[PDB]
C-alpha cells in the first residue's frame, strides 16, 4: 500500500556569495532529506544498504524539485530553504544564470502553469526516490514495486482530485527528465565548486560528493 | 558515508 | 490529431533491413558512421510524424537538433532486443561487451542494455510504443529557443493520450504499462547525455573519422 | 549555420 495521504504528510512534516548561500542552504536540506525518506511509505523497509544508495542517487534530484516548488510564489527567483530569496540578477552576476534559468523554465514556472500541488510533488519526489536503476542495489525489483505503486496511487490522486484533467499524470511524468537533466548539471556546477576551492562547502554536502 | 548512516539509523 | 498508426509506419519506413545484416574495422569509426548514417533517416523519420512538418522550419531543426541523441539511441536500443546480447548498428555490425570494453565505451555500454535494451524486451515494449516515445522525445517544449513551444507541447500531449489509449486498449491487463513506458525516460535523457560526452572527447582527439551530418550536429 | 539539416527539411 501506498497513500498519497502519508505521503504528503512527509512532505509537509519537513517543509520549513549567492552561490556560497545556496549550498548552505543545500546542505541544511540533506539533513532534512533523510527525515523525509524515513517518513515516504515502506522506505526504512528496504535494506539499510539500499537506503544509502537511493539518497546518494536521488538527493540532488529531490532537492532540486523542493525548492523548485517552493518557489511557484517568487517570480524570477528561487525560494532558499534558510528562508532568502535568489534573484534572478544574483544567480547571473554569480556566473550560473544559464542553470538558474534552466530551473526557472522547466521546472518551477512549469510547476505554477499547471499549478502542481504538493501531493503529486511528493508523490514525483517518491519516484525518484524509488529509483531501481540505482547501481548496486540488493533487491532492484523491490524498489521498482515501490515506484509502481506511487504512479498507481499518484494517477488514481490525479483522477480523483482533477477528473477534467485526463492528461494530468502524464504532464507530471514528464518533468522528470528535465529534472534529471537539471540535477546532473547541478552536481557538474558543485563538483566544480569543490575542484576549485573557492566556495564553502559544508559537511553533509561535502559527505554527498565524496566517493 | 558516516553522516547518512548516522541519520539513517533510528 | 495523432493516430498511433502513422506513428508506426514511420517506424517501419525506417527500420534497417536483414538485407544490411546479411551483407556485414575500428569500432567506434565504425558505430559514429552508423550514427551518421541514422540522422539521415531520422529527418525523413521525422517528416513522418503528424504535424512536425507543419511547424515552422527553425522549429523543426531545434526540435531535431536536440532530441537526435537521444532518438537515435532509443532505436538502436529497442532494435536490438531482437538479439541476445550487443547493439545491433544500422550498418549490420553488432556491437558486443567485449568489443565495447576494449574501445572505451563499456560503461555507457552497459548502461544502454540495463536501463534501455533489458527493459524493453522485459515488458516486450512494441514499435508502436517505441515510436509514440520517440515522438514524445521529438516534441520537446523545454528546447531553447522554439519559436512557438506551445505547439510543441500540444502534439507532445496528442501522442502520449494517443499511446495511454494504445496501451489500454491493446494490454488491458497491465494499468501502469503507460507510466512504465513513460520513465525510461529519464534514464535516456541520462544516457542521451553520458553519450555525448563520449562523442565531443572522440571529435576532440581527431583519430575517429566524423562525417559530414554528426559532424554539423556536434557543432553548435 | 545547420547547413545539411536545413537542406534535408526543406523538401
Ligand atoms: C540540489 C542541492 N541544492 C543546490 C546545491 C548547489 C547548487 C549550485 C549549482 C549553486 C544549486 O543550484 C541551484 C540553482 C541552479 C538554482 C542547488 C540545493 C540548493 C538549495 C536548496 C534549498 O534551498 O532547498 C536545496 N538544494
Ligand atoms: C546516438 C548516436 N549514435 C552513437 C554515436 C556515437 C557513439 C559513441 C559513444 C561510440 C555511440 O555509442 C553508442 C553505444 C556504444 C553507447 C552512439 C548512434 C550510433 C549508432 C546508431 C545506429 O546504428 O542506429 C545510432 N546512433
Amino acid at each position: 500500500d501506498m497513500p498519497v495521504e502519508r505521503i504528503l504528510e512527509a512532505e509537509l512534516a519537513v517543509e520549513p556569495d549567492p552561490v556560497t548561500n545556496i549550498c548552505q542552504a543545500a546542505d541544511k536540506q540533506l539533513f532534512t532529506l533523510v527525515e523525509w525518506a524515513k517518513r515516504i511509505p515502506h522506505f526504512s523497509e528496504l535494506p539499510l544498504d539500499d537506503q544509502v544508495i537511493l539518497l546518494r542517487a536521488g538527493w540532488n534530484e529531490l532537492l532540486i524539485a523542493s525548492f523548485s516548488h517552493r518557489s511557484i510564489a517568487v517570480k524570477d527567483g528561487i525560494l532558499l530553504a534558510t528562508g532568502l530569496h535568489v534573484h534572478r540578477n544574483s544567480a547571473h552576476s554569480a556566473g550560473v544564470g544559464a542553470i538558474f534559468d534552466r530551473v526557472l523554465t522547466e521546472l518551477v514556472s512549469k510547476m505554477r502553469d499547471m499549478q502542481m500541488d504538493k501531493t503529486e510533488l511528493g508523490c514525483l519526489r517518491a519516484i525518484v526516490l524509488f529509483n531501481p536503476d540505482s547501481k548496486g542495489l540488493s533487491n532492484p525489483a523491490e524498489v521498482e514495486a515501490l515506484r509502481e505503486k506511487v504512479y498507481a496511487s499518484l494517477e488514481a490522486y490525479c483522477k480523483h482530485k482533477y477528473p477534467e484533467q485526463p492528461g494530468r499524470f502524464a504532464k507530471l511524468l514528464l518533468r522528470l527528465p528535465a529534472l534529471r537533466s537539471i540535477g546532473l548539471k547541478c552536481l557538474e556546477h558543485l563538483f566544480f565548486f569543490k575542484l576549485i576551492g573557492d566556495t564553502p562547502i559544508d559537511t553533509f554536502l561535502m559527505e554527498m560528493l565524496e566517493a | 558515508h558516516k553522516i547518512l548512516h548516522r541519520l539513517l539509523q533510528d
